């Protein structure tokens, strides 16, 4: 890795598999439960309501 | 592949109970994963294995 | 080990420096830390090389 600026492939696609993975994380927890919690009770009052 | 196949009424009140849920979430998700990459905007350091 | 090792007013203005700039950024840092570890409190996933 020490010749990054040589190749330059290589170290863009490490950054974006960085980035991608710990934006997983945090997506997963946050908007993923929370979908998982809240859509359920949405989908009751939404339904009863209409 | 679920029961509402027909209704498409009640399907699109679902469909739309789900996208506000997501809505709601998106932007503190967004948020949360920015301040999540902060360290990595400033110096994305790669490892070897990486 | 500096040249203000005399001079306790001097140094202590140095210290008291570092102190005050420490307590200003002091509450960003914790708030973003808790933010970045909200994943790993939820599922702290173990990978066998951890």
């Amino acid at each position: 890795l020490t010749n990054k600026y040589y190749c330059p492939e290589v170290f863009l696609d490490a950054v974006a598999t960085k980035l991608a993975q710990t934006a997983v994380l945090f997506l997963n927890v946050e908007m993923l439960n929370d979908f998982y919690v809240r859509f359920p009770r949405e989908v009751e009052a939404k339904l009863h309501e209409h | 592949k679920s029961s509402f196949a027909k209704h498409p009424s009640a399907r699109k009140v679902i469909s739309d109970a789900a996208a506000t849920v997501l809505a709601d979430r998106s932007y503190a998700t967004s948020d949360g994963i920015e301040i999540s990459l902060k360290p990595y905007k400033f110096d994305p350091d790669i490892q070897p294995n990486e």
